[PDB]
Formats: structure tokens, C-alpha cells, sequence
RNA sequence: GAUGGGGAAGCUCCGUUUCAAAGGCCUGAUUUUAUGCAGGCCACCAUCGAAAGGGAAUCCGGUUAAGAUUCCGGAACCUGG
RNA sequence: GUUCUUUGUAAAGUGCCUUCGAAGAGUCGAGUUGUUUGGGAAUGCAGCUCUAAGUGGGUGGUAAAUUCCAUCUAAAGCUAA
RNA sequence: UUGACCUCAAAUCAGGUAGGAGUACCCGCUGAACUUAAGCAUAUCAAUAAGCGGAGGAAAAGAAACCAACCGGGAUUGCCUUAGUAACGGCGAGUGAAGCGGCAAAAGCUCAAAUUUGAAAUCUGGUACCUUCGGUGCCCGAGUUGUAAUUUGGAGAGGG
């Protein structure tokens, strides 16, 4: 909603900062098993449930 | 408040009910003139305070230092006896000469047997007003009993 | 010694002196709260025989509890089971009124430790107990080696674990052939004689 | 690089406060450069030096308060020992070693003897 | 003896002398320093093109501000850090969770002159 | 259910008996720790013989009264006849039982004789001084065996 | 929906002004002075519960890629001091 | 083990004679009700009612009366492995 | 009028303490039914699961108001055994201990009820100092409606 509470806006800000792909230099580290952001979230595909 | 109401209605109830004679063997207390003169007599025989006890012990220690008397430099005391088990043992041993019983001991069963015991053992007793009066006689707050067991000439 | 006079007078409860005194005191105790602090023990001989000493850090509370059975708390008496468990009314609580009295007193003063309790009065509705409590933080009980055992942390809520006198009475802790079910603990003995013991070389 | 705690410890509290405010001025001046430059690793040394100065100031003040409350009961709770709640509530060695005089008389009269058994 | 006259049937709790605390020891024994000082309320400027358009046109500085700071603290700390009198402060919370402050200066000072004194332009 | 000519079995396994199954896998390790405890106790009481002296005493029932065995402790009458107080006997390593009585003169004489031999065999150290070390034995029961009359 | 209380072995239940000693309000007086003592007044008696109920006060023009009764220019109003 | 304080005109133990020897109550116990136990004319626990004694009381696995005997000392408390 | 006592309060009074977590094991309360009986209601499952209260490194129990009936044993706990026994049970299904014996470990104890009565000899707190898990001095207070010393039934006390 437009009139939202600060708790909801804080959680929205955190999820907006989490919404990003993998940093590309992570794959160059030794013994790296991380291939991609497996915790990626999109607004069309799944809801936050907050 | 409720504490005022309870402390008034309790003494109301204690005379609304027919009390069995072991209670109201009390409440015929001593009259005020004879009570005043018996407390005037008892005030001459008062137990020693802490400070005069302390200087008594310093005098005794100095005396056993100089002359080595067997703690017998000080004379024989003459004091009122107090404490409930103490005076019950005195009455049972027939050593008490006069026993005063406070009329307001708040378990009354602490002192209901005392006049009958005094009558059986032949010790003269008096129910007197004021455990606070007995306490200020023996330098306490409350004493609930007092006894003269041996008096000066 | 006045205390044996107080005891042997206290055994004459239907003498007229004691029933008058009981009749006054039971009204006085209904007029107060359900749990309230007593200033001094009503029976000082009984208190000091159970272990009270008139020094700083010994506390007496007075408490009344409701008499009678324990009604089974089920909606409209429906138990939903076999007819052997359909009883609602005549069921009895396994602990004593003295036990639940001192347990409520301990919950009221959780910083204290329950030592003992004794009956003082009763009527049709209530039973009246006086509970002796000792403060395990007061220095007169931190010192005085006769009583500093109560400061050990294994004695927290003895009345809740059933370690007081009436607690051991209700748990059945006594020597003898009459107490074979409850001698070291009923559930402990049940586990001990329902355990299956298998050795390395099977006997 | 940064500052060193052992050479910070020789200064007074006003010099430490002034060094702290110049360190904060330097941190602001590096933060306004971080946005224009791609990388600026010099910020971390200033941050750790600020932490070091604050640690030295706090330890100086705490030691002064300890010496103010030295040798008396009822010192503050963050200055007295932490160990555990149960060990703080436990009896002291004196109270645990308190014994009645009757037991003390019995222990003096009949202590556990040392004995051996062959002859 | 005679009793005290009471013109009211209500009994109220009597007024008691209430003393103040005289503790034997201090509560925390080292008072904390300034939680939110001038260097903590002003983190860094915002130097996007939208913000930089404001600094000559509106005479408005744009700063990133800690989320615990209000307009009084922002105004006082801008006055203390840059020795500039301010006209007004308007704040918002950005969608990334930070706080942005538009500080409009007085007409005596020039925000374009102050920004490159700070070090960004 | 019931079947061919077999005895009637009574296997009490109708509760959740698999919740209470104690398999003594720790027999060997428990024995090892038990010997460790005995050795550290002996090192802690390094002159003393690790167990108290027990009296000889007659077993209770008619099935077992033909045999004699070890008791809990000596009678106060026995230790008074031996010529030492109960507190002193407890300190020098003699078990004292305040609640058994002497009704049998042979058992009384045997226990008094056993106390006499124990007092002849032990060495009691002075409480303060030299401690003349004396190479402990570990079993007063083995040095004073119980003999059937 | 706490408290005072009363039930309940107990998790907790009842009740919301009740079988409570339930508080704060202005003038000041004093100018070791702090705020007690001079006073006097009053008895509701926690608190939560509406972005559509009640309610102090802002409009126009312009401006951005994306904001505006919120920014800019002008012109007002209310509350507290 | 080495050293310093002397605790202490203190405390403790032991033999014989004599006078005594205080020992826990709405508890023990009994009836009844419910639950429980291997416990059976009633194993323990609890509710209600009744309610003791002091050469007494409890137990001695068949209820009761009478006469004995044996064995402990409840209704208060601490304690390692 | 003044000063006590008793009882009951109020303080952001001086100093403390309780709550919650964990919960394999421990101490209690409360408490089923599925199942078995070839149906089923007593019974069984089970004095169990779920629920609630309370601890510790163990807990609990523990130094006999015991076991026994013998030439008697001697706190508690645990193991082997007693024993699938005595006994309970629509005497059906099923249930079901304890004494003795061997062993592991072993350890004993203390309050109340007594007049110190030629001396409440006892104790918390505050303050000052010190060698500070505390000590000493001083001061209030607690306490005679009883805090210390003396005794715990195995005894023991008062005299000689
Ligand atoms: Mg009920």
C-alpha cells in the first residue's frame, strides 16, 4: 500500500538490496562451489509474504 | 481501611462471644494505684544495661589481673527476672517471690496456664496492664512477664 | 519451659478454651487475604519444633485453601472413553492441601525457601496453614552452619518437588514392606523393574 | 599501518580526544573521495585507528573508576566479576567452611588418623 | 482524649516523605560518549546528477544522514561541520533504507562554493 | 495362537519394552574405570588399607545360619571389651555398628579376638611429626580372613 | 485488556470500578533553598481499539526522464512560547 | 618437607556411686469414598467425619475378642560413592 | 500534651533475590485411547504417550516407628539371583514384587522438648581502618512470645 509502516518499508529495503545477481569475482576464488544466486526472488514469480 | 476494621471487630467479637473462664480470668487487671507502686518497687531492681555491663567486665578483668579473684570482685546482683521459660522454671522450682503477667499477650495461650501454675505452686501472681510496661521495665520492647525472685533487705 | 505446656494444651482442641480461641481466629483469618504475611507464629512451639528460629531471615506466611475433592475439569462431564474413566465428582487429589498451600506460598515468595508448614485452623470451606520460610540470601543464614544447607541450589522449590515433610508423606517415602511400590521413587522403581537387562555374554 | 596502542597509552585524555577528532575528520575526507575513486582501501586503517583510540580512552576511564572504587564493598556491577550467575549466587569459601563449634570440638578431639597395617 | 474531626467519609492514604536515591555505587560507572554526534549524523553527500543539479539551482546541499537523526540534529551538525547558516531541512527515507537530507542554505552562502570546498563537484 | 504340544510360555513383552533396553556394552570399560577409581583412592589414602575392618557374624535365616560371614560393624560392647572408644575406633579404621546386639558369647569372643589382632597388627602414626612410611596393603579383609568355626 | 482481589495442581481463568489506605492541581510561600514546610481544590479511577467516525491550520502559478497541496516564486493560516 | 605463631589458666575423652532421664497432635489410629498396588475382610495415597495415649505407640501379609512374645521409636532435619 | 508497644502501610529509600532458555537422564502432578481379550463393558495397553510444575552434574533415597522368627541380621543405592515365583486376575487374556545369599561402593549424623539467670554470653546492617571469599573498633537495630554454650536415645544430664 502507499500508506505503509516503517517495518514493512525496512523489509522491502532489505529485499531490494538482496535482489542482485552474483558478483562475478566470486567464481574466481579457489575451491569455489557457488555458481549463481540460488536465493534470487522476483515479484512476478514468488511473493514475500510479509 | 480493612486493618482498622479487623482490629476493631476482633475486640467486638471477643466480648460478643461467651468467653470460657480461663480467659476473663484476665481483664480483672491490677488497679492503677497499686500498679504504680509495684512498678515503683520493681524499678529499683532493673537489669544492667550494655554500657554498665561493659564497664563491669572491664573492672572484673582488671580485678582478676591484679588480685585473681574468681570473678567475685563484683557483688551479688539483685535484678528482676524476665523471659517466659525462665520464669516458668522459677515458678516450678518455687524460687519466685512475686510474678507479674501481662494482660495482652497476643497468643493468649502463652500465658493462660500461668495463674493456675502460680496458684498450684503457691507463688503470688498479678495480672497487670502492659507488656510494653514490662518491656520498658526490663529494657526491652515487650516482656510479657516479670518476676521478683530475691529482694534486698 | 512453657513450650510443653503449649503442646499439651494444643492437644485439647475440643476443650472450651481452644474452641473459643479457634472460633475467634478463624473469623480473623477469613477477614484477611488468602495469602498474607504473619508477623509472628501463632504456635511458636510448633514452629520451633518444625525448625523455626526467632532470628532475622525466618518468615511466616498464613494461607487458606479450599477443602473437598478435585472435580475433573472436563466440559459438561464428558470424558470420551471407557466407563471406568467416566468418574467426575468423587475423584481425589493425590497431594495434600498442606502441600498445595505451601506451593502457592512458594510461588508468592520465590526468593525464599519453604521449610515446613503446620495446621492452625479450619472450617467447612477452608483449611488454614502457616508456612515457615527461610531467606537463603540473608547473611544470618549464609553463615550459621546449622542452616546454610538451604542455600545449596539443589533445594530450590522443595515443596514443588515434594521434598518437604508432607511431600515425602504424599510420595510414600518410608522404610518397610508396606512401601514396596514407593520407596526410592515410584517411577524409578517402575523403570528399574521394567528394564530389560542384556549382558555381553548372555545369561 | 595506523596507530599503535602502546604509544597511544602514554598520552593524556585531551590529546586522545583531539587525535580522535582529527581521525574522524580524516575519515569524512576519505569517505567523500570513495565516491569518486573506484577503490579506496585506506579507509580501513583509519577505521581501525578510531577503534584503537576509543579502546584506549575507555580503558583509561575504566581503570580510573576501578582505582576510585578500590578497597571497598559495593563496586559497580560491570566492574565486579562476571563469571556465571550460579557461581555468583553460590556460597563463598568462608560461608561454606563455616562449621558449628560442636563439630569443631569433635573434629579436634577425633580427627581421621593416618595409619598403616603390617606390624 | 478527643478525636480528630473528619469532614469526609472517605479515608485516603496519608502523604509520606519520599526520599531520593543515594546509591552506594554507580549504575554503569563510565558515562557513555555521544552516541549521535556531528560526524555520525552526516555520513556522505549524494553526488548523482539529480543531486548535483540542486547545488547551484536551488542552493541546496544533499547529504546522506544516519537513520537516528532528526532535522534539529542535521541542522546543528551542518552548522558545526561547515560553519554555514541553513534555511531549512527536508528529509526522506530512500527505498534502500538510508536517509537523505536536502539542506537548503541561507542566501548569504553559496552551495556551489561549499561543495567543492568539501571536495565533490 | 495355541498350537502343537509345547509348554505354556509367559513372555512379558506387551508394553513398549524396546524403550527400556539396557545392553551392558560398557562392562569392560566400566571395570577399567572401576580399577582406576580404586587406584586413585588408594593413592589418596596412601598409607591406609582402602577398607574398614568388619566383624564376623552369623547369617540370619535357617537356610543360612550354618554359615558365618562379615557384618557391617562392631558392637559398642565389643569395642568396649576390646578397650577403645567407638569414636577412636572409627578414626583408626574399625567399622562400628551401634544397632546390633550381642546375644552369642562365641560371636562376641571372636569379634573381641579379631579386634585384638587388628590392634596388634596396625601402626598408628603420630598426628604431627615424622610419618614413618610403611608400605600399605590394600585389603584388611584379606589380611584378616573370615574363618568358619 | 493489566492492577486490587477471587478461582485453578497448573499452563492460566474471572472481572474493569470491583469487599483497595488506588492520586495530581494550581496559587504560592521561602528567597541557608531546595522545593519541603503555609495553605486550599478535586475524586475520574490503567491502557489498547477507526489511514471511511470525531479532529487546530495552505492556496495559486511554475518545475522533473521519473516527485509534489511536500520542491521553487508569491500570498496566507494555526498552535506553542 | 621447611618456617612463624602457642593456641590454652581453654576444650575433649575415659572409671565408680547416686538422683534423674524432658523424645515432635486435627497427628497416629478408625469409618467411609475414590484411585492405585502382586497386597488378597482392604498395599500406598488423597477427600470428608470421628479423633488418642504414655510400662505408650507402630509393625509382625486372614477379619474379631482374650493372654503373651519379638522387633523398632513415627507425626522435625542434613549427608559423598 | 508527650513518649512507648502492637498491627498495618508508603517511598525511583540501602542492599539483594525470582521469572526465561535447555530438558537425554531426575523429582512430582495430571492423564488417555488405538491395541489384546479372536466380539465387549472389569481388565490390558499403562500407574504409559500428550499436558503442567521444579532441579543438578547427577538427581532422588539414606542412617530403621526396618527385615525377620534364626545360633538372628543392621543406612541408602546398583548388579547377579530370588522369579516369571508368593500373589492379583470376566481366576480369562494377562499381570506380578519382597526377605535371605554373592558382589560393587561404603560414612556418618543434628534440631525441638532443660534456668546462663552471678549477669543475651548470640546475630544482620551502617561507619572508620586493615593484610578484603574476610578481620577489628564504634554505633543503631534484631532478639527474652528466646538468639548463643550444653544433649539427640547408640544416649545423655545434675551432683560426689
Ligand atoms: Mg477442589
Amino acid at each position: 500500500a502507499a500508506q505503509k509502516s516503517f517495518r514493512i518499508k525496512q523489509k522491502m529495503a532489505k529485499a531490494k538490496k538482496q535482489n542482485r545477481p552474483l558478483p562475478q569475482w566470486i567464481r574466481l576464488r579457489t575451491n569455489n562451489t557457488i555458481r549463481y544466486n540460488a536465493k534470487r526472488r522476483n515479484w512476478r514469480r514468488t511473493k514475500m509474504n510479509i | 481501611p480493612e486493618y482498622v476494621r479487623v482490629q476493631r471487630q476482633k475486640k467486638i467479637l471477643s466480648i460478643r462471644l461467651k468467653v470460657p473462664p480461663t480467659i476473663a480470668q484476665f481483664q480483672y487487671t491490677l488497679d492503677r494505684n497499686t500498679a504504680a507502686e509495684t512498678f515503683k518497687l520493681f524499678n529499683k531492681y532493673r537489669p544492667e544495661t550494655a554500657a554498665e555491663k561493659k564497664e563491669r567486665l572491664t573492672k572484673e578483668a582488671a580485678a582478676v589481673a591484679e588480685g585473681k579473684s574468681k570473678q567475685d570482685a563484683s557483688p551479688k546482683p539483685y535484678a528482676v527476672k524476665y523471659g517466659l521459660n525462665h520464669v516458668v522454671a522459677l515458678i516450678e522450682n518455687k524460687k519466685a517471690k512475686l510474678v507479674l503477667i501481662a494482660n495482652d499477650v497476643d497468643p493468649i495461650e502463652l500465658v493462660v496456664f500461668l495463674p493456675a501454675l502460680c496458684k498450684k505452686m503457691g507463688v503470688p501472681y498479678a495480672i497487670v496492664k502492659g507488656k510494653a510496661r514490662l518491656g520498658t521495665l526490663v529494657n526491652q520492647k515487650t516482656s510479657a512477664v516479670a518476676a521478683l525472685t530475691e529482694v534486698r533487705a | 519451659g512453657a513450650y510443653k505446656y503449649l503442646e499439651e494444651l494444643q492437644r485439647k482442641k475440643q476443650s472450651d478454651v481452644l474452641r473459643f480461641l479457634q472460633r475467634v481466629r478463624v473469623w480473623e483469618y477469613r477477614q484477611k487475604n488468602v495469602i498474607h504475611r504473619a508477623a509472628r507464629p501463632t504456635r511458636p512451639d510448633k514452629a520451633r519444633r518444625l525448625g523455626y528460629k526467632a532470628k532475622q531471615g525466618f518468615v511466616i506466611y498464613r494461607v487458606r485453601v479450599r477443602r473437598g475433592n478435585r472435580k475433573r475439569p472436563v466440559p459438561k462431564g464428558a470424558t470420551y472413553g471407557k466407563p471406568t474413566n467416566q468418574g467426575v465428582n468423587e475423584l481425589k487429589y493425590q497431594r495434600s492441601l498442606r502441600a498445595t498451600a505451601e506451593e502457592r506460598v512458594g510461588r508468592r515468595a520465590a526468593n525464599l525457601r519453604v521449610l515446613n508448614s503446620y495446621w492452625v485452623n479450619q472450617d467447612s470451606t477452608y483449611k488454614y496453614f502457616e508456612v515457615i520460610l527461610v531467606d537463603p540470601q540473608h547473611k544470618a543464614i549464609r553463615r550459621d552452619a546449622r542452616y546454610n544447607w538451604i542455600c545449596d541450589p539443589v533445594h530450590k522449590h522443595r515443596e514443588a518437588r515434594g521434598l518437604t515433610a508432607t511431600g515425602k508423606k504424599s510420595r510414600g517415602i518410608n522404610k518397610g514392606h508396606k512401601f514396596n511400590n514407593t520407596k526410592a521413587g515410584r517411577r524409578k522403581t517402575w523403570k528399574r523393574q521394567n528394564t530389560l537387562s542384556l549382558w555381553r555374554y548372555r545369561k | 599501518a595506523g596507530v599503535k596502542a602502546y604509544e597511544l597509552r602514554t598520552k593524556s585524555k585531551e590529546q586522545l580526544a583531539s587525535q580522535l577528532v582529527d581521525l574522524k575528520k580524516e575519515l569524512a575526507e576519505l569517505k567523500v573521495q570513495k565516491l569518486s575513486r573506484p577503490s579506496l582501501p585506506k579507509i580501513k586503517t583509519v577505521r581501525k585507528s578510531i577503534a584503537c583510540v576509543l579502546t584506549v580512552i575507555n580503558e583509561q576511564q575504566r581503570e580510573a573508576v576501578r582505582q576510585l572504587y578500590k578497597g571497598k564493598k559495593y563496586q559497580p556491577k560491570d566492574l565486579r566479576a562476571k563469571k556465571t550467575r550460579a557461581l555468583r549466587r553460590a556460597l563463598t569459601k568462608f560461608e561454606a567452611s563455616q562449621v558449628t563449634e560442636k563439630q569443631r570440638k569433635k573434629q579436634i578431639a577425633f580427627p581421621q588418623r593416618k595409619y598403616a597395617i603390617k606390624a | 482524649k478527643a478525636l480528630k474531626v473528619r469532614t469526609s467519609a472517605t479515608f485516603r492514604l496519608p502523604k509520606t516523605l519520599k526520599l531520593a536515591r543515594a546509591p552506594k555505587y554507580a549504575s554503569k560507572a563510565v558515562p557513555h560518549y555521544n552516541r549521535l554526534d556531528s560526524y555520525k549524523v552526516i555520513e556522505q553527500p549524494i553526488t548523482s546528477e539529480t543531486a548535483m543539479k540542486k547545488v547551484e539551482d536551488g542552493n541546496i546541499l544533499v547529504f546522506q544522514v544516519s537513520m537516528k537523526a532528526n532535522k534539529y540534529q542535521i541542522k546543528k551538525a551542518v552548522k558545526e561541520l561547515y560553519e554555514v547558516d541553513v534555511l531549512k531541512v527536508n528529509t526522506l527515507v530512500r527505498p534502500n533504507g538510508t536517509k537523505k537530507a536536502y539542506v537548503r542554505l541561507t542566501a548569504d552562502y553559496d552551495a556551489l562554493d561549499i561543495a567543492n570546498r568539501i571536495g565533490y563537484i | 495362537a495355541i498350537s502343537k504340544n509345547l509348554p505354556i510360555l509367559k513372555n512379558h513383552f506387551r508394553k513398549h519394552w524396546q524403550e527400556r533396553v539396557k545392553v551392558h556394552f560398557d562392562q569392560a570399560g566400566k571395570k577399567v574405570s572401576r580399577r582406576n577409581a580404586r587406584a586413585t583412592r588408594a593413592a589418596k589414602i596412601a598409607p591406609r588399607p582402602l577398607d574398614l575392618l568388619r566383624p564376623v557374624v552369623r547369617a540370619p535365616t535357617v537356610k543360612y545360619n550354618r554359615k558365618v560371614r562379615a557384618g557391617r560393624g562392631f558392637t559398642l560392647a565389643e569395642v568396649k571389651a576390646a578397650g577403645l572408644t567407638a569414636a577412636y575406633a572409627r578414626t583408626i579404621g574399625i567399622a562400628v555398628d551401634h544397632r546390633r546386639q550381642n546375644r552369642n558369647q562365641e560371636i562376641f569372643d571372636a569379634n573381641v579376638q579379631r579386634l585384638k589382632e587388628y590392634q596388634s597388627k596396625i601402626i598408628v602414626f603420630p598426628r604431627n611429626g615424622k610419618a614413618p612410611e610403611a608400605e600399605q596393603v590394600l585389603s584388611a579383609a584379606a589380611t584378616f580372613p573370615i574363618a568358619q568355626p
